[PDB]
RNA sequence: GUAGACUUGAGUGCAGGAGAGGAGAGUGGAAUUCCAUGUGUAGCGGUGAAAUGCGUAGAUAUAUGGAGGAACACCGGUGGCGAAAGCGGCUCUCUGGCCUGUAACUGACACUGAGGCUCGAAAGCGUGGGGAGCAAACAGGAUUAGAUACCCUGGUAGUCCACGCCGUAAACGAUGAGUGCUAGAUGUAGGGAGCUAUAAGUUCUCUGUAUCGCAGCUAACGCAAUAAGCACUCCGCCUGGG
C-alpha cells in the first residue's frame, strides 16, 4: 500500500507515499495514558552512550496489551489507529466489564470480531492460545518464554511470525531467516498477522524529514581523525586496507558473530 | 499388494520372473528416456508417432 | 440444495465416546451453516490396508450431507476439518460434480 | 474375449469409485492403470470412468504405489 | 448466467409478450442483466481475460441489441429507454 | 455468403453439370424463376419447380445435357458482382462469343434477351453469359 | 429508399452431455537434495577412459525420521477444450464457449472490419520472497595445433511464488475471416433418433480431428470435406536482388 507523491520539486523528486489509507479516522484515547520519555541515547551517565539519534515529537505512547492474559470475552475491537511507534497498526477493544483494553492489530481484522482467548478459542485471526493447543504448521505471534509475560520476544512489528513445531516441554518455531527456538509449550501465542507490511518500502527525500523520523545523521568513519576512528585519515579519500574495518569502538564488527554461547540459551536452537 | 515371488521360484524361475515380467513392468523405459531433461516440445517428439507407430 | 461428501479418516484406537463428538461438531458446523442434511453417515468404515499419509489402519468418517447452493457453506468446511488433530484424509465432492 | 471397458458388464453409471477391485480391477499389477489399448478403451467413456479413478487411486482406499 | 427462477422471472416482467423468450427486450433482460453480474466476476480477481473476451461478445451483443432496437425498431424502444438507459 | 444466390446457384450449376449431376437448388425468388426460365427457354435446363410454400422454397431442376449427360453449360458467370451493380447503355449492347453466347439484361421494360436488349433500345443490368 | 409481411439465417427459450477452458482457495503421494542418524570401509564420478574432483575429519552405500522447492510416469490418444498463445496429482469457488435436439420467440437483429481496444509465446527487465533439482556467466579436467565448444566436475544469473513490462517467436500448416456447393475408403467424441433383443449389436444425423484418393487442381510437390476445386462480402500483403 504505498502513493506517490508527484514529484513537483526537487527534494520531492521521488517521495513515496504513504497510502495510511486504511486507519479509523483520528484522536487516540485519552485514558490510554503513558508518560512521555526521551533518554535521547545517553544515560544515568549521560555522555552520549549511544549513536546517532533524536528529533522526533512527544510521542505519546499507550497501554497495548503486551500480555493479554485475560479470558474468554466479548473482547470487541472498535477501532484501528496509527501507531508513531512500532511498524505494525492497532486496536481498541471493550471486555464485558467495561475497559479500555487494546491490542496490536493485524491483516484483515474488523471492528465487531471480539475475537479472544480462554485458550478455548479455535485457529481464527486474534487468540491468545498457546502451542500446546496450537496445532502445527501455524502463523502466530506474542510467543514469550516466560508465561504471564507478555511481548519482549518475537512478537514482531514487521511481519508477524511462524511455528513448525513443538515436543513435551517446548516448541520448535520460526521466527524468520532459518532461525528457530524451542520454546515452552503452555505460554501464550496470538494467532494471525502483523498490522501493516508494506512498512519497508517508504523513500523519503529530505535529511530534515528523517530528522522528523528523529535520528541526527550518521557521520561516515572515513575522513575523521586518527584521533576519532581506525579509518586513519590522511590524503583524500583514501582507501583502507587495515583489515577488516571496524567500530570507533575496539572490536572488529564485519564477519565475527560473538554469540555468548555461554547462555541461559543454547539449549533453544536451531543451526544457525 | 508385493508378494515379490512366483510360486516355489528356483533361481532361473524367478530370473524368468524378473526378466518377462519385469520387463513388462514398464520400469525401464521411462528411466533409459529419462536420462536427461528435454524441451517440452521435444516431449511431444515423444507423444508423437512412436506410439502411432506403436498402435497404428 | 445438493447432497455433498466428505470422507474423513481417524486413527482407530479412539472410543465411540471420542467419535460421536467427532461427528457431532460437524453437526456443529452444518447447524451453524445450518445446511444440514438428514444425518452425515460419518463413520463408514469399508476397510484400510494402505498408507496415504503414513497410517495402515484407521477409521474412515464419510458424511455425505445435503446442503444449500454453491456458496459460503460448502467451503467454509475445510478450514475447520483442518483444525482436528484427528483428520488423517477428508474428501469433499458434490453429487456428481 | 470381449471384455472391453467393463461398463456394460456393471451397466451402467455405478459407481465409479466405491468399488474396491470391482470398478479397479482396471488396476495393474504395478499399482497402475489396465492399458487403454490392452484394455482397448472407449475413449471419453474411459474419461468418464478414470476421472474418479485418478480421484480412487489416491483416496486412502488404494495403493497408489505398488510393484508386482 | 443466472437459474431459472430469476431467467424465467426476468423472462416474465421483462418480456413485452408472453412467450417471447427471445424478445429484444429479453435480449436486454438477461444480457443487460449479466453486465453488471458479469462485473462480480471480472471484479473476481480481475484475471479472467477469456471472460473478459465473453464481455466482448456480449457487449458486441448489446451492440447487435440496442444497434437493432434503434437500428430498424425506433420508438418500441424510445418508449422504453428506462430499461437501463445507457451510455 | 447468403449476400450472391445468383452467383452462388450459377456456380452451384456448375457444380452441377461440371460435375454431370441431375438436380441443382435455389431459394424461392421470382428472378430466378426468370433465370431457369430464360435459360430454359433458350435450352440450358429442364425443370422450373420449388418448393410450394416457402420465402426460401428450394428451386430443384433438372437440366438440358447434351447427348451422355454432355455439358451444354460451359462459361457460366454472375457478370454484375454485388459490388458493382453494373450500368450499361441500351444502343451498343455488345454481342457475347460472337453471337454464340447467352446475355440477360434487367433492361427498364424487364429482363430481357441479347437482341432483344440491342435494338428495343432497352438498357439494364447486365446478369449472365454462357 | 419508403412503408409492409413471413421465418425460412442469426440469436434468445426448454432437454442433454462434454472437456488440460480460465481464475482463485486449499490438500496427497512418489521422487530429488539436504539435517541427524545405524555401522562399516574407500569409495563414487564420468566416458573411449581419466584427470576433473569430492571423500579417510572413515563417508558414499546402507537402516530411519525431519526439512524444503520442483513437477505430478501408465491417466495421456491424430483425444478434448480454448481465436490462438496454451491448457494434465487431487478437491472446492464462479466462469465462459459450443454441439445435439428445437419454431417457444424476435422477425434479417446478418457477415464482417481500416481505426481504436484487448489478449498473448519464450526470455529478460521492477519490487518483494522462495530458494530442491537444473542450468547462462565463469572456473577446473580431457580435446587437439588450439578449446573461450560438444564430455565430465562444478557452478552465478535465471528457471518457481505474488506483483508490473516489453509486443517481438517456424505465430506454422511459411495455408486470413464469413458462408454455399459436392465421388467415396476412411478415425474418434457426444448427443439426437431409430437399432439388435430372453443379456448381443447395427443404421442415420452434428460439430471435431486424421489417412488415401473422384472431379477440379498447380511450375511441380501436393490439396481435396476440417479443398492448394468451383463463388461472392470484409480485410490485409506482394512487386528482381542485395
Amino acid at each position: 500500500g504505498i502513493k506517490v507523491y508527484k514529484p513537483t520539486t526537487n527534494g520531492r523528486r521521488n517521495m513515496t507515499g504513504s497510502d495510511f489509507a486504511e486507519i479509523t479516522t483520528s484522536t487516540p484515547e485519552k485514558s490510554l495514558l503513558v508518560s512521555m520519555s526521551k533518554t535521547a541515547g545517553r544515560n544515568n551517565t549521560g555522555r552520549i552512550t549511544v549513536r546517532h539519534h533524536g528529533g522526533g515529537h512527544k510521542r505519546k505512547y499507550r497501554m497495548i496489551d503486551f500480555k493479554r492474559t485475560t479470558d474468554n470475552v466479548v473482547a470487541k475491537v472498535a477501532t484501528i489507529e496509527y501507531d508513531p511507534n512500532r511498524t505494525a497498526n492497532i486496536a481498541l477493544i471493550v471486555y464485558a466489564n467495561g475497559v479500555k483494553s487494546y491490542i496490536l492489530a493485524a491483516k484483515g481484522l474488523e471492528v465487531g470480531m471480539t475475537v479472544v482467548s480462554g485458550p478455548d478459542a479455535d485457529i481464527k485471526v486474534g487468540n491468545a492460545l498457546p502451542l500446546a493447543n496450537i496445532p502445527v504448521g501455524t502463523l502466530i505471534h506474542n510467543i514469550e518464554l516466560k508465561p504471564g509475560k507478555g511481548g519482549q520476544l518475537v512478537r514482531s512489528a514487521g511481519a508477524s511470525a511462524q511455528v513448525l513445531g513443538s515436543e513435551g516441554k517446548y516448541t520448535l518455531v520460526r521466527l524468520q531467516s532459518g532461525e528457530v527456538r524451542m520454546i515452552l509449550s503452555t505460554c501464550r501465542a496470538t494467532i494471525g498477522v502483523v498490522g501493516n507490511e508494506q512498512q519497508s518500502l517508504i523513500n523519503l527525500g529530505k535529511a530534515g524529514r528523517t530528522r522528523h523520523m528523529g535520528i541526527r545523521p550518521t557521520v561516515r568513519g572515513s575522513v575523521m581523525n586518527p584521533n576519532d576512528h581506525p579509518h586513519g585519515g590522511g590524503e583524500g579519500r583514501q582507501p583502507v586496507g587495515r583489515k577488516s574495518p571496524m567500530t570507533p569502538w575496539g572490536k572488529p564488527a564485519l564477519g565475527l558473530k560473538t554469540r555468548n554461547k555461554k547462555a541461559k540459551s543454547s539449549k533453544l536452537i536451531v543451526r544457525r | 499388494s508385493k508378494t515379490l515371488v512366483r510360486k516355489n521360484e528356483s533361481l532361473d524361475d524367478a530370473l524368468r520372473r524378473f526378466k518377462r515380467s519385469v520387463t513388462k513392468a514398464g520400469t525401464l523405459q521411462e528411466l533409459r528416456k529419462r536420462e536427461h531433461y528435454e524441451k517440452p516440445s521435444v516431449k511431444r517428439k515423444r507423444k508423437s508417432e512412436a506410439a502411432r507407430k506403436r498402435k497404428k | 440444495m445438493t447432497k455433498y461428501e466428505i470422507l474423513y479418516i481417524i486413527r482407530p484406537n479412539i472410543d465411540e465416546e471420542a467419535k460421536t463428538a467427532l461427528v457431532e461438531r460437524f453437526d456443529a458446523i452444518l447447524t451453524e451453516n445450518g445446511a444440514a442434511n438428514l444425518e452425515s453417515k460419518d463413520w463408514e468404515k469399508r476397510k484400510l490396508a494402505y498408507e496415504i499419509n503414513d497410517f495402515r489402519e484407521g477409521i474412515y468418517h464419510i458424511a455425505t450431507f445435503e446442503a444449500e447452493t454453491t456458496s459460503e457453506a460448502l467451503s467454509e468446511f475445510d478450514r475447520l476439518a483442518k483444525i482436528n488433530l484427528d483428520i488423517l484424509r477428508h474428501m469433499i465432492v458434490k453429487v456428481e460434480a | 474375449r470381449k471384455k472391453v471397458d467393463f461398463i456394460a458388464a456393471n451397466k451402467i453409471e455405478v459407481v465409479d469409485y466405491k468399488d474396491t477391485e470391482l470398478l479397479k480391477r482396471f488396476i495393474s499389477e504395478r499399482g497402475k492403470i489396465l492399458p487403454r489399448r490392452v484394455t482397448g478403451t472407449s475413449a471419453k467413456n474411459q474419461r468418464k470412468v478414470v476421472n474418479a479413478i485418478k480421484r480412487a487411486r489416491v483416496m486412502a482406499l488404494l495403493p497408489f504405489v505398488a510393484e508386482d | 448466467a443466472i437459474s431459472k427462477e430469476k431467467k424465467q422471472e426476468i423472462i416474465a416482467q421483462y418480456a413485452r409478450k408472453e412467450g417471447d423468450t427471445g424478445s429484444p427486450e429479453v435480449q436486454i433482460a438477461v444480457l443487460t442483466w449479466e453486465i453488471n453480474h458479469l462485473n462480480d466476476h471480472i471484479k473476481s480477481h480481475k484475471k479472467d481475460h477469456a471472460t473478459q473476451r465473453g464481455l466482448m461478445k456480449k457487449i458486441g451483443h448489446r451492440r447487435n441489441l440496442l444497434g437493432y432496437l434503434r437500428g430498424k425498431d425506433v420508438q418500441r424502444y424510445r418508449e422504453l429507454i428506462a430499461s437501463l438507459g445507457l451510455r | 455468403v447468403m449476400t450472391d444466390p445468383i452467383a452462388d446457384f450459377l456456380t452451384r450449376i456448375r457444380n452441377g453439370n461440371m460435375r454431370k449431376f441431375d438436380v441443382v437448388e435455389a431459394p424461392a425468388s421470382k428472378i430466378k424463376r426468370q433465370i431457369a426460365e430464360i435459360l430454359k427457354a433458350e435450352g440450358y435446363v429442364k425443370d422450373v419447380e420449388y418448393v410450394e410454400d416457402n420465402k426460401q422454397g428450394v428451386i430443384r431442376v433438372f437440366l438440358k445435357y447434351g447427348k451422355n449427360g454432355e455439358k451444354v453449360i460451359t462459361n457460366l458467370k454472375r457478370i454484375s458482382k454485388p459490388g458493382l451493380r453494373v450500368y450499361v447503355k441500351s444502343d451498343d449492347v455488345p454481342k457475347v462469343l460472337n453471337g454464340l453466347g447467352t446475355a440477360i439484361i434487367s433492361t427498364s421494360t424487364g429482363v430481357v434477351t441479347d437482341k432483344v436488349a440491342r435494338q428495343t433500345n432497352v438498357g439494364g443490368e447486365v446478369i449472365a453469359y454462357i
